[PDB]
């Protein structure tokens, strides 16, 4: 009874005469909706990991993925993850999603990293920003022999640093020492491009980069949608973004490329349908704060209850139902 | 230190493995076989 | 007339600047009454 | 084809043009602040009358004043080369397609037909739509940046009763934006396929101004 | 002369969390945080009485 | 704000990040949280007297 939380919060047995706040009010959602869109293409991660053979490292290839449900548990068919745990992945969207591959030697797994490289400052560079997950795959099994496939070479050395995402296709060679070549060898100016010496463990990898800040949404997860209900306090999953409150209508004037919604603050207020396409109103279910009025422990034990800045049409009318929370 | 009761539980895992299981960790056996406990004091042994 | 209010304690429900109310942030009403004041 | 007459670039002022939409976020009746690449007010650009090489350097404003459809489109690319999947804009009146190929590049394109190289390749990208393009008196604003992963584009027609030369029309007007191309190239130099307007975006905080309907009417330079 | 001020309660929960959370759970440790801030306030909204 | 983490949401760090690393990110903004709390209640009582 409100009494006992009056005596819970005083920490004491025994109540004045006044008004004491004791806890709060909060109405508990009913639904669990996910509204996910309606794609139910799988994605060709099977083309991403398996193939005739990889490609090199400066000549690398990033595969796109697009209008694709994609499956984490069938990654594991044939793991260090970065950002987004991999427990999560089953159940979010994004827009598109990156799969850049290149190959290193079994000494090289440690120096490429987002923040962290020798081989990586100037073959391939990784941005700060980084969310995605590397695959750990040995092919020390898959290519050992004196020559196994000569469509991979590497430099060691550039003339400077290498941005993020970058590509040199320029049939040149490199030097690093004091006088100007062209062609010709000398005075350190000999070839920067070495092919791989294969003997016996070669390390051949994926790399799934994800987005941050997704638009609306182009791929999407296997997990199905429900039905929309309105008028009453959900909690509501569009696209990945969780949250609870009631789903009215908007009476707005969204463009028609927004999807997102705010108020003067950051406050996700709007939203759009991704299968409906009808713009929405979040507004969080009814709450507010609890005062009890005791006339004191030592006259009566009857309690009055007064809940602060909420209407009258608002109080749970199932006073008997309560024990469900 | 002193504890109340030391739980020793033994399995054979592969060698790729050793780190996927973890606390709150998927994969093959992280989420469908086994799971170490979110706030799991004490400790794991691998070798060879 | 002049002295331009904006407290966020009322009762009703494009939004105004009492959108704090749901970050957890209420305006209780005084005791005293303006019309008692006057 | 080697089709060159004689060749100064001249000036004018940029009349509080180049703001955008940063984010896909509805606002109304707020003052929301944005530190991103943008156009800064009063700033000199390029009207030319004229085609050269002109730079990319992390972000070009593009503005045109016509009134029949003669300009066609842009090429991007940090190479001249058959490499390193060059873009590629073309219009042929009933539907705006673009192409990102690997062609060598020629010396004085035109698109009136794939004349503006010599040698096909192996394509990557291919996009077909209604909008990208809609066809003195009309303008066809345009920005583009390449920014964390994928190329930005935003443009606005509007009406123009100004004269032609040397002058770019007071007044506001925000770009909205078409299609988000997720193509990730790296772009150092660029030039038109054939008014002209080039101006080029620095990082610069503003301050947007959004209505009850949720468009941005007017904004402030913060550090003009 | 200025005679009052407006009276401001807050909610610890709905302000560090977001009502929608295990947030909740992990406010628990602290304990005596959200308390002393809403007596402190209770007694500013008794003083401009 | 995000108290140098990497989300100001909770529901998209506690949606994407691995449970026992989430007790620092969900930590500073908590703090961050309870700081801002603390200095408001301290300028209210500074400016009620
Ligand atoms: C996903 O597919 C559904 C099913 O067709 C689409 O829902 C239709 O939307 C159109 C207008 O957008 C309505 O006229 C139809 O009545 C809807 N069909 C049903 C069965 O409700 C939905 O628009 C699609 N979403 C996307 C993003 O393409
Ligand atoms: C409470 O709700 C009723 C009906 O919904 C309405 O008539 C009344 O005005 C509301 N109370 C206040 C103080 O607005
Ligand atoms: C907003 O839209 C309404 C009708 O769509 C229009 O009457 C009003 O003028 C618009 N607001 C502005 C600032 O143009």
């Amino acid at each position: 009874d409100p009494l006992s939380e009056t005596k819970c919060t005083l920490k004491s047995f025994t109540v004045e005469k006044g008004i004491y706040q004791t806890s709060n009010f909060r109405v508990q959602p009913t639904e669990s909706i996910v509204r996910f869109p309606n794609i139910t293409n799988l994605c060709p991660f099977d083309e991403v990991f398996n193939a005739t053979r990889f490609a090199s490292v400066y000549a690398w290839n990033r595969k796109r993925i697009s209008n694709c449900v994609a499956d984490y548990s069938v990654l594991y068919n044939l793991f260090k993850c970065y950002g987004v745990s991999p427990t999560k992945l089953n159940d979010l969207c994004f827009t598109n999603v990156y799969a850049d591959s290149f190959v290193i030697r079994g000494d090289e797994v440690r120096q490429i990293a987002p923040g962290q490289g020798n081989i990586a400052d100037y073959n391939y560079k990784l941005p700060d920003d980084f969310t995605g997950c590397v695959i750990a795959w040995n092919s020390n099994k898959l290519d050992s022999k004196v020559s196994g496939n000569y469509n991979y070479l590497y430099r060691l050395f550039r003339k400077s640093n290498l941005k993020p995402f970058e590509r040199d296709i320029s049939t040149e060679i490199y030097q690093a020492g004091n006088k100007p070549c062209n062609g010709v060898a000398g005075f350190n100016c000999y070839f920067p491009l070495r092919s791989y010496s294969f003997r016996p463990q070669p390390y051949r990898v994926v790399v799934l980069s994800f987005e941050l800040l997704h638009a609306p949404a182009t791929v999407c997860g296997p997990k199905k949608s429900t039905n929309l209900v309105k008028n009453k306090c959900v909690n509501f999953n569009f696209n990945g973004l969780k949250g609870t409150g009631v789903l009215t209508e908007s009476n707005k004037k969204f463009l028609p490329f927004q999807q997102f919604g705010r108020d003067i603050a950051d406050t996700t207020d709007a939203v759009r349908d991704p299968q409906t396409l009808e713009i929405l109103d979040i507004t969080p279910c009814s709450f507010g704060g609890v005062s009890v009025i005791t006339p004191g422990t030592n006259t009566s034990n009857q309690v009055a209850v007064l809940y602060q800045g909420v209407n009258c049409t608002e109080v749970p009318v199932a006073i008997h139902a309560d024990q469900l929370t | 230190l002193c504890f109340t009761n030391v739980y020793a539980d033994s399995f054979v895992i592969r060698g790729d493995e050793v780190r996927q299981i973890a606390p709150g960790q998927t994969g093959n056996i992280a989420d469908y076989n086994y799971k170490l406990p979110d706030d799991f004091t004490g400790c794991v042994i691998a070798w060879n | 007339n002049k002295v331009t209010l904006a407290d966020a304690g009322f009762i009703k429900q494009r939004d105004l600047i009492c959108a704090q109310k749901f970050k957890g942030l209420t305006v209780l009403p005084p005791l005293l009454t303006d019309e008692m004041i006057a | 084809n080697l089709t060159t007459r004689t060749q100064p670039p001249a000036y004018t002022n940029s009349f509080t043009r180049g703001v955008y939409y940063p984010d896909k976020v509805f606002r109304s009746s707020v003052l929301h602040s944005t530190q991103d690449l943008f156009l800064p007010f009063f700033s000199n650009v390029t009207w030319f009358h004229d085609n050269p090489v002109l730079p990319f350097n992390d972000g070009v404003y593009f503005a045109s004043i016509e009134k029949s459809n003669i300009i066609r489109g842009w090429i991007f690319g940090t190479t001249l080369d058959s490499k390193t999947q060059s873009l590629l804009i073309v219009n042929n009146a009933t539907n705006v397609v673009i192409k990102v190929c690997e062609f060598q590049f020629c010396n004085d394109p035109f698109l009136d037909e794939f004349r503006v190289y010599s040698s096909a390749n192996n394509c990557t990208f291919e996009y077909v739509s209604q909008p990208f393009l809609m066809d003195f008196k009309n303008l066809r604003e345009f920005v583009f940046k390449n920014i964390d992963g994928y190329f930005k584009i935003y443009s606005k027609h509007t009406p123009i009763i100004v004269r032609e030369p040397e002058d770019l029309p007071q007044g506001f007007s925000a770009l909205e934006p078409l299609v988000d191309l997720p193509i990730g190239i790296n772009i150092t130099r660029f030039q038109t396929l054939l008014a002209y307007y080039v101006g080029y975006l620095q990082p610069r905080t503003f301050l947007l101004k959004y209505n009850e309907n949720g468009t941005i009417t007017d904004a402030v330079d913060c550090a003009l | 002369l200025p005679v009052s001020m407006t009276k401001t309660s807050v909610d610890c929960t709905m302000y560090i969390c977001g009502d929608s959370t295990e947030c909740s759970n992990l406010l628990l440790q602290y304990g005596s945080f959200c308390t002393q801030l809403k007596r402190a306030l209770t007694g500013i909204a008794v003083e401009q009485d | 704000s995000k108290f140098g983490a990497i989300s100001s949401v909770l529901n998209d760090i506690f949606s994407r990040l691995d449970p026992p690393e989430a007790e620092v990110q969900i930590d500073r903004l908590i703090t961050g949280r309870l700081q801002s709390l603390q200095t408001y209640v301290t300028q209210q009582l500074i400016r009620a007297a």
